[PDB]
């Protein structure tokens, strides 16, 4: 019922600009201010400005000249403009509502990516079992940008998955590891296959991890 | 003695219930209860008139009626799911004396089900229950130093009171324990002052006595043996006080263990007075979005018979309630005003009034802007003119900047060229308001791949807005 | 700006725990303080405003309380849903926030089981080489890994990444990848990650020799 939704994930390049869209429902919007707050990966929360009732705005004095924020009465929807994009304004965005004294409504976040890096689909190359249980898995290397979704057996494999947090590479590309503990006496029997999906390169591959 | 009406010792009524307990006197009467604001205390000449609308639990008590130159009767307020009224939840005691747990009893029925907890079960433990005053911990020991709970039956089930926390100090040593009430005294030449000044210790034998500026005084002691200690207690009857009377008191004790002294200052003014002043300049500038407290501080005597935070600024008048207050004759008046918004500019006044007369003190809040830069194209006599307002304060400076190509900001790279405007034509500049300052730039003719960009500073930022045609 | 600095930064408490955040304002910000809780993934969600009022929806397992400049969040008997990272916000002057205090479950120790992965014959031929080690459900989240490729010991070639608390048996996993060129891999031999854990004795090397299988 009462809720502020949020556009989807952004990539821009160091110097564009980036807007990010806020929608109301639930309440009427024009009886309430709305902040912006930012939260950079594995980071805390930054307070970016608010936009009041009446139009006016009052900007976190870091981003005084480079923030727009705006409200739209007849469709209910705040916006927030951020120019001259650096990559440390790389960031997950929430617009709340502003009560003045706490921020009780947020939307769920929107994602800003600001790299110089273009779109690539991963490679995938497998993490190949060695000799009780046993580890094997998958390398998806060299894509942009994020995210990427991994599964083991097309579903049918979850227990003792662990598919870790992408990491941010020096060329600008990510990367990740998928792995999955099986018994043993498996490795001969059970076929295992990693399926990977990157939906910005529209690349879907299916490893099949064997030993050596 | 005084008379209470109802005449009964004791009365039991139940939430929600009117109550209207009148004591009558030859003279003057004086009611003494513990809660307040329940009870609507009226008072004329022969009586007092303790009254309520509406029982609480919390009403549950002792109501005494005394004559100044003693009655009581006992009020039971029975919530059918509150059966104790707990007066304070902090208890101090020496060792080997009496504790008294201010559990009050809502309904005398459930006194023979009533049960001392300990926050759950103590040990060796000497306790009885009285219904008027709560549970007494008899010679308490420094062991017995616990948070203690009362349990009442009701409907075959305990029913616990909120926590009551038992200090038992270890009673060591020393000059006789010293008392001084009160710690502070202002009165006007020839109204009344009671000074009190009592000593107490576990043994007889101790001195006590009242000094006046290091000239003791020869007030007749009262001793008396109470809740195993002895207590000699000198009250300082002054009829008509004057400027004689003003000054340092010490109560000073001694014993075989020391000599000890408590102070407190007497003032004597010739009249009712009600000073004003604030730590802070009358003259206030903030940042909008930034957080101020104003303070006022208050010595007055008489008590203020009211006092209240104005909102006069030229903005809606939203009024304070906000406020909040520190400590009596000294107060602190704190007006609270958070993530300040440029509606709250403007001035606000603090009224106090006491019998003196009445006292202001008027601040004056002026927030501070960054730029907010506007730029549209229009024609003065016939001429293509781009014009750019500023809004913001202090008063901004503008900058127009003109470069190649379609762009939020020109690029030190693509910038053709830079007019400066460190002073434009003043539009508005009202107090308690932004200013809003006016560049003009004659653009003769207005190429199409180029943008026309008006930059704004002052003192708490910048501001901007590019012009593509 | 006014500094909120949160305490502790990490906890470990369990099911039924009474636990105590701290929060310390750089100057007086009354009592307008609030308290926020955020999982992974999720936006912060409203918890305490005005320093000690609960929030519409919000379990009475959870207190504030505090004046001036030091506030406190009290969460009197964890359930499973309380585990994840709680702010402070102070809204006197611009709203600023804690650093976070992140709540874990604590758990017995448990010893990561550790698995290096040679690079796939796959990836040599576009021309680079990716080590992987790996470190399997343990219990507490430090732990140190150290490659050795022929007893040199390497700084500036590797990432690690993190696995959030298991939701099942509450243990962590970490993986770190260490980068070489095709060149540069077949340059050496001997390739190790020595990995250091509170619940191992002495750091456990797991390794392989390049061209043998
Ligand atoms: C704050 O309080 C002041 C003073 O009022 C007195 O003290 C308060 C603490 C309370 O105890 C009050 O009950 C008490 O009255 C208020 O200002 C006063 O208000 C009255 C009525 O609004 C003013 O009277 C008017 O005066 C003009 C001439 O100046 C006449 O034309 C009108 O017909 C009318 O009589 C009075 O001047 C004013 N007093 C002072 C000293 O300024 C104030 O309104 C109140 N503020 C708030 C927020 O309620
Ligand atoms: C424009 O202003 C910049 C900021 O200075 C502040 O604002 C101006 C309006 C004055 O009030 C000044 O005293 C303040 O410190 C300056 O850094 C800049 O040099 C100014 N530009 C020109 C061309 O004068
Ligand atoms: C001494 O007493 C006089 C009044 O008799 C008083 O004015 C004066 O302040 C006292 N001295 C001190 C040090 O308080």
């Amino acid at each position: 019922q009462v809720q502020l939704v949020q556009s989807g994930a952004e990539v821009k390049k160091p110097g564009a600009s980036v807007k990010v869209s806020c929608k109301a429902s639930g309440y009427t919007f024009t009886s309430y201010d709305i902040s912006w707050v930012r939260q950079a990966p594995g980071q805390g929360l930054e307070w970016m400005g608010v936009i009041w009732t009446d139009g006016g705005t009052n900007y976190a004095q870091k981003l005084q000249g480079r923030v727009t924020m705006t409200t739209d009465t007849s469709t209910s929807t705040a916006y927030m403009e951020l120019r001259s994009l650096r990559s440390d304004d790389t960031a997950v965005y929430y617009c709340a509502r502003d009560q003045r004294l706490y921020f009780d409504v947020w939307g769920q976040g929107t994602t800003v990516t600001v790299s110089s890096a273009s779109t690539k689909g991963p490679s995938v190359f497998p993490l190949a079992p060695s000799s009780g249980t046993a580890a094997l898995g998958c390398l998806v290397k060299d894509y942009f940008p994020e995210p990427v979704t991994v599964s083991w057996n097309s579903g049918a494999l979850t227990s003792g998955v662990h598919t870790f947090p992408a990491v941010l590479q020096s060329s600008g590309l990510y990367s990740l590891s998928s792995v999955v503990t099986v018994p043993s006496s498996s490795l001969g029997t059970q076929t295992y296959i990693c399926n990977v999906n990157h939906k910005p390169s529209n690349t879907k591959v299916d490893k099949k991890v064997e030993p050596k | 003695i005084p008379v209470i009406e109802p005449s009964v010792p004791e009365l039991v009524v139940k939430p929600g219930a009117t109550v209207t307990l009148r004591c009558v006197g030859n003279g003057s009467v004086e009611w003494d209860g513990p809660p307040s604001p329940h009870w609507t205390l009226y008072s004329d000449g022969s009586s007092s008139i303790l009254s309520t609308n509406n029982a609480t639990f919390q009403n549950t008590g002792t109501y005494r009626c005394t004559e100044p130159g003693s009655a009581a009767i006992h009020l039971y307020v029975k919530d059918p799911a509150r059966p104790w009224n707990v007066l304070a939840q902090e208890v101090v005691v020496f060792e080997d004396q009496d504790a008294l747990l201010p559990c009050l009893l809502t309904d005398p029925v459930l006194e023979a089900g009533v049960s001392l907890v300990r926050v759950p079960l103590m040990r060796h433990t000497n306790y009885s229950f009285s219904p008027w005053h709560g549970f007494t911990i008899h010679r308490a020991k420094f062991i017995q130093s616990q948070d203690y709970q009362c349990s009442a039956l009701m409907g075959g089930r305990k029913v616990m009171s909120i926590s009551i926390r038992l200090k038992v100090q270890k009673v060591i040593p020393g000059p006789p324990a010293l008392t001084l009430v009160p710690a502070e005294l202002v009165r006007i030449r020839g109204e009344a002052a009671q000074i009190v000044c009592s000593a107490s210790s576990v043994d007889v034998n101790f001195d006590v006595f009242l000094q006046h500026n290091n000239t003791k005084l020869a007030i007749p002691q009262q001793s008396d043996f109470h809740n195993n200690r002895y207590q000699k207690v000198l009250t300082l009857n002054l009829d008509q006080v004057d400027f004689q009377h003003a000054g340092n008191y010490s109560c000073v004790a001694s014993n075989v263990q020391g000599k000890h002294s408590t102070s407190m200052f007497f003032r004597v003014v010739e009249s009712a007075y009600l000073n004003l002043s604030s730590e802070q300049n009358l003259i206030q500038e903030v940042t909008v979005g930034e957080g101020l407290n104003l303070k006022v501080m208050v010595e007055a005597y008489p008590g203020l018979q009211g006092f209240n935070w104005t909102y006069l600024g030229p903005f809606s008048d939203h009024q304070p309630e906000k406020l909040a207050n520190a400590t009596t004759y000294r107060h602190t008046f704190t007006l609270s005003l958070p993530r300040l918004k440029p509606s709250e500019a403007g001035r606000y006044s603090f009224l106090a009034r006491n019998p003196g007369g009445w006292r202001a003190l008027t601040f004056e809040l002026t927030l501070r802007y960054p730029p907010e830069v506007s730029v549209i194209w229009t024609f003065i006599n016939g001429s293509g003119t781009l014009l750019c307002a500023a809004s913001g304060y202090p008063q901004p400076n503008v900058t127009w900047l003109q470069c190649s190509g379609h762009t939020d900001r020109c690029d030190e790279a693509q910038v053709l060229q830079v007019w400066d405007d460190p002073y434009p034509e003043v539009l508005s500049q009202e107090p308690f308001h932004k200013v809003t300052v006016q560049s003009l730039l004659t653009v003769e003719t207005l190429e199409h791949n180029q943008t026309y960009e008006c930059r704004a500073h002052n003192s708490v930022g910048s501001g901007s807005w590019a012009f593509i045609p | 700006d006014i500094q909120m600095t949160q305490s502790p930064s990490s906890l470990s408490a369990s099911v039924g725990d009474r636990v105590t955040i701290t929060c310390r304002a750089s100057e007086d910000v009354n009592t307008y303080v609030s308290w926020y809780q955020q999982k992974p993934g999720k936006a912060p969600k409203l918890l305490i405003y005005a320093a000690s009022n609960r929030y519409t929806g919000v379990p009475s397992r959870f207190s504030g309380s505090g004046s001036g400049t030091d506030f406190t969040l009290t969460i009197s008997s964890l359930q499973p849903e309380d585990f994840a990272t709680y702010y402070c916000q102070q809204s006197f002057s611009y709203p600023t926030f804690g650093q976070g205090t992140k709540l874990e479950i604590k758990r017995t120790v448990a010893a990561p089981s550790v698995f290096i992965f040679p690079p796939s014959d796959e990836q040599l031929k576009s021309g680079t080489a990716s080590v992987v080690c790996l470190l399997n459900n343990f219990y507490p989240r430090e732990a140190k890994v150290q490659w050795k490729v022929d007893n040199a010991l390497q700084s500036g070639n590797s990432q690690e990444s993190v696995t959030e608390q298991d939701s099942k048996d509450s243990t962590y996993s970490l993986s770190s990848t260490l980068t070489l060129s095709k060149a540069d891999y077949e340059k050496h031999k001997v390739y190790a990650c020595e990995v250091t854990h509170q619940g191992l004795s002495s750091p456990v090397t797991k390794s392989f020799n390049r061209g043998e299988c």
